[PDB]
């Protein structure tokens, strides 16, 4: 079974940058899609961006297009999200999830990380 | 963003009864060329990642028992449980999967109580 | 080699490279065929054209 492990909790000064890591294993890292979601405590998750590892195709939320950047490392099969210009609004829990696709048809997020809290 | 309307917001029933949860999209999730509805039902329990329950608004997952029944098409959709069990207690979300209708959005959610 | 038969030409390049074929189906990369070192084999998936029919 696939596993996605995220980085630990971070205390970042306002206006500074954080770069979160998400190690993936147990599946084809190159031929899947990974999504970063922002979930404030007591709030629903906010989709940030998705990236395809096989083609480096990147697509960000308009609210986070100028705030978040995504990178991947094929050797380690680890996803990366670098959040810059951090503000108190960014005090939330970020999650990385792997898309579940059946018969070539997306069927929802089937795999999840443990979650990371950025203060 | 397509507005996903879920009804009811929450409900409480006794074990063995039958319940019905509705999902309404602001736009038709049916693509005319293939006549398939880009709707997916999910089961989300506390402290766990959500589990894909029904896709295409009518097809149950392999692990989903026959008691679950998803219906509706176009803009309006329905999730129905013929025989409600205590284990089914969870918050169920319907989410669109239409690639041409990005970004993916979720409804308000329905909380199941026993 | 995991890739397979590694062999060089008079230009020192690679021979018999297997290729993957992707179709942009509703802004999603769906595999529609495979390429051997000399032959193309479409997979079970369908391919949709910019217009109507798949033909």
């Amino acid at each position: 079974q696939g596993q996605m492990q995220q980085s630990g909790a971070e205390l970042v000064k306002p206006g500074a940058s954080v770069k979160l890591s998400c190690k993936t294993s147990g599946f084809s890292f190159s031929t899947s899609y990974i999504n970063w979601l922002k979930q404030k405590p007591g709030q629903s998750l906010e989709w940030i961006a998705w990236i395809y590892a096989g083609t480096d195709g990147t697509s960000y939320n308009q609210k986070f297009t100028d705030k978040a950047q995504l990178t991947v490392d094929t050797s380690s099969s680890t996803a990366y999200m670098q959040f810059s210009s951090l503000t108190t609004d960014d005090s939330a829990i970020y999650y990385c999830a792997r898309e579940g696709i059946y018969y070539g048809n997306y069927a929802g997020f089937t795999y999840w990380g443990q979650g990371t809290l950025v203060t | 963003d397509i507005v996903m309307t879920q009804s009811p917001s929450s409900l409480a029933v006794t074990a063995g009864e039958k319940v019905t949860m509705r999902c309404k999209s602001s736009q038709s999730l049916l693509w005319s060329v293939n006549q398939n509805n880009y709707l997916s039902w999910y089961q989300q329990k506390q402290g766990q990642p959500p589990k894909l329950l029904i896709y295409g608004a009518s097809i149950r997952e392999s692990w989903v028992p026959d008691r679950f029944t998803g219906s509706g098409s176009g803009t309006d959709f329905t999730l129905t449980i013929s025989n409600v069990h205590a284990e089914d207690l969870a918050v169920y979300y319907c989410q669109h999967n239409h690639g041409s209708f990005l970004p993916y959005t979720f409804g308000g959610g329905t909380k199941l109580e026993i | 080699g995991v890739t397979g038969r590694v062999e060089f030409n008079e230009d020192g390049d690679r021979k018999f490279a297997n290729y993957s074929i992707m179709n942009l189906q509703n802004r999603k990369l769906v595999q529609v065929g495979i390429y051997n070192g000399t032959h193309v084999i479409p997979n079970d998936r369908k391919i949709i054209w910019p217009g109507g029919e798949t033909e």
